[PDB]
RNA sequence: CGACUCUUAGCGGUGGAUCACUCGGCUCGUGCGUCGAUGAAGAACGCAGCUAGCUGCGAGAAUUAAUGUGAAUUGCAGGACACAUUGAUCAUCGACACUUCGAACGCACUUGCGGCCCCGGGUUCCUCCCGGGGCUACGCCUGUCUGAGCGUCGCU
RNA sequence: AUCCGGGGGAGAGGGUGUAAAUCUCGCGCCGGGCCGUACCCAUAUCCGCAGCAGGUCUCCAAGGUGAACAGCCUCUGGCA
RNA sequence: CAGAUCUUGGUGGUAGUAGCAAAUAUUCAAACGAGAACUUUGAAGGCCGAAGUGGAGAAGGGUUCCAUGUGAACAGCAGUUGAACAUGGGUCAGUCGGUCCUGAGAGAUGGGCGAGCGCCGUUCCGAAGGGACGGGCGAUGGCCUCCGUUGCCCUCGGCC
RNA sequence: CGCGACCUCAGAUCAGACGUGGCGACCCGCUGAAUUUAAGCAUAUUAGUCAGCGGAGGAGAAGAAACUAACCAGGAUUCCCUCAGUAACGGCGAGUGAACAGGGAAGAGCCCAGCGCCGAAUCCCCGCCCCGCGGCGGGGCGCGGGACAUGUGGCGUACG
């Protein structure tokens, strides 16, 4: 029918895991993400989910470099003297 | 062996033969299931399994 | 499957090391809060993407 | 055991790898120590090791790009390593003495009609 | 009335309200007001003696070096240190590293296929097979080199 | 994609003991990275909120009666 | 605060009640064990009866696979068993597949459109071929004999 | 039917550069609705608002009148109070709705092209050597390259 009789013919995948975002939301029958948009040179975000752009902007992440930006502004990005030895 | 994840079969031939100053006749690499690639290490007839396993510290 | 990619089987081998009881002797650190493992899941209750 | 960082400085890059090569293989007799069996001791001599390697390898660098950093000094044209890097802006934006320059025009004013004090009584 | 039921009280259970706490939030103000092709934001994978996440970090991976302090970390074993000395632990971090995906950059998205130059095996010039090293994106500016035209001319 | 046969004859080869060629004729040497590889495959390991009478693509296919892979009984194999 | 078929959390009567009835079927003895209608062995009686209640695969699951052990919890009774729980172990390729090829289709530069992220389009308004035999010269290399090799040019090549 | 200028126009893994993306609380440029109100409803209102697209900065934008005035006249921009919920718009319904003048915060001014004069007096880059140099600058040395007459640099711009 359509209820449960319907249910065992479901063994496709159209979804699988994005190259980008990291999500699983990479339509695979026309290729492009559906969380980031993959193939575009653009991040998706949209203003009528403020909830979506919580999960996903600057701070969630590891931030390797932009956390040794904070440090070094502090003292006004100093180079290549080492303080005073020994 | 346990071997890194990017490793050729030929690349393992050359290690273990300039580690222990051996002989390899051929190696067989599969990779296990946690993603370490164990790799089996035939050794040539001119060399004796168990003497070269003492000196590297195995039983 | 049997037939799975290179990248599936290496994040099927993540949720696989990470599916293990905590230490025992964690319980003991002096702030020390844990006491069983929460995220642990068993292959009939949780489908891996969802 | 214990190798300061403080008497590697000096000695030749073709000694230190004679050093570092020898730990390589110290670190790699210890690892069977783990899977074979060993005891306590074996095991937490690991940490001691694998730091050992970073210190002699740091060394390395250091020392392969002072070394650099000085035959690169003097020179117009240094590669991208040794160039600072400040930001994104603070390399396009500022400059050292080309907005710093005062037209003939407006030097010539600045030169005839220089600002003085003053003051005034009420 | 022994039972059953009802009402109240003592006690014991199911339950977590009230009360007091609080390394948490909301709101207001001040100072500063800084990301990225030298590779950002985000994502995957890894790393501890025992360790799954949380945090921290990147094959130098629960950090290296330097400075300041000055005798610990600790859940358990180990030993680092003559604490005597660069000298345990922590804070700062100016030096030194920084895997793979990502604007993502040889073509692709399957650890797939390549080219061009250097080094070591493979050679001993004898071409290959192996490993290591440096490049191989689009648009755009100035300059260089090579060029195309029954475009405009000059000359032999 | 790849592999092959045919036509045509630009070229090569030596001047009398030897060549150039074998759409390798018989031998001989060296090399063949990278990733998947267990198991279930279903009235229990999949989808239906589960050890759900539902659903989901194929290969193998004995003896007897019988027109027959029908129905029914038995052997290899399996089950409570 | 008594109410809003109020929100969240909790507990009753119903109630030890409905129920544990789809596909013929189990029995005897023995073993470990504290314990046995259910676990294991043996004997018997039955069924699935090769379009299977059999022997393997693809999708899909992702360690359920195998061994040792456990008696909290789950397996709508139980269980000495498990698909559970705790430790260990396991997936080896020139020749099996992937990779290579094109199929319906998808898609970028050229071009066109568009306020704009971009869009239409696939030979279409494009200087789209970076390769080769030989030849002339310069020029190394190694027995600069001879050939491997290199730069300029002459030739050759449909861009489909 | 060769040689040499210039003009248009390509290819370079040519030397040296730069953009791509992220954040978006504040800002700038486009695009731009419907619930709602009118006790219905279409103009109107909600409103040039939310949603969409682009682009930066620690601030952006604006700015030294092709101005306001009509006075005995003020004097770039922005910001506060006031003018004012007024003038004006509106199925003149619902509703919408500024500015000049005043006092304050701050106060900063200017540069070109053209007209023309100066022997392109102008400028980018290579190479050499001397100095500094972790915002690549200065000293000179070059019968070293190129741009530039289809116009660079100084004087000079409505206050002349
Ligand atoms: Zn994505």
């Amino acid at each position: 029918t359509k209820g449960t009789s319907s249910f065992g013919k479901r063994r496709n995948k159209t979804h699988t895991l994005c190259r980008r975002c990291g999500s699983k939301a990479y339509h695979l029958q026309k290729s492009t993400c559906g969380k980031c948009g993959y193939p575009a040179k653009r991040k998706r975000k949209y203003n009528w989910s403020a909830k979506a752009k919580r999960r996903n902007t600057t701070g969630t992440g590891r931030m390797r470099h932009l956390k040794i930006v904070y440090r070094r502004f502090r003292h006004g990005f100093r180079e290549g003297t080492t303080p005073k030895p020994k | 062996f346990i071997v890194d994840v990017k490793a050729n079969k030929h690349q393992i031939k050359q290690a273990v033969k300039k580690l222990y100053d051996i002989d390899v006749a051929k190696v067989n690499t599969l990779i296990r299931p946690d993603g370490e690639k164990k790799a089996y290490v035939r050794l040539a007839p001119d060399y004796d399994a168990l003497d070269v396993a003492n000196k590297i510290g195995i039983i | 499957s049997s037939h799975k990619t290179f990248r599936i089987k290496r994040f099927l081998a993540k949720k696989q090391k990470q599916n293990r009881p905590i230490p025992q002797w964690i319980r003991m650190k002096t702030g020390n809060k844990i006491r069983y493992n929460s995220k642990r899941r068993h292959w009939r209750r949780t489908k891996l993407g969802l | 055991a214990k190798i300061k960082a403080r008497d590697l400085r000096g000695k030749k890059k073709e000694e230190l790898l004679k050093q570092l090569d020898d730990l390589k293989v110290e670190l790699s007799q210890l690892r069977v120590a783990k899977v074979t069996g060993g005891a306590a001791s074996k095991l937490s001599k690991i940490r001691v090791v694998r730091k050992s390697i970073a210190r002699v390898l740091t060394v390395i660098n250091q020392t392969q790009k002072e070394n650099l950093r000085k035959f690169y000094k003097g020179k117009k044209y240094k590669p991208l390593d040794l160039r600072p890097k400040k930001t994104r802006a603070m390399r396009r934006r500022l400059n050292k003495h080309e907005e710093s320059l005062k037209t003939k025009k407006q030097q010539r004013k600045e030169r005839l009609y220089p600002l003085r004090k003053y003051a005034v009584k009420a």
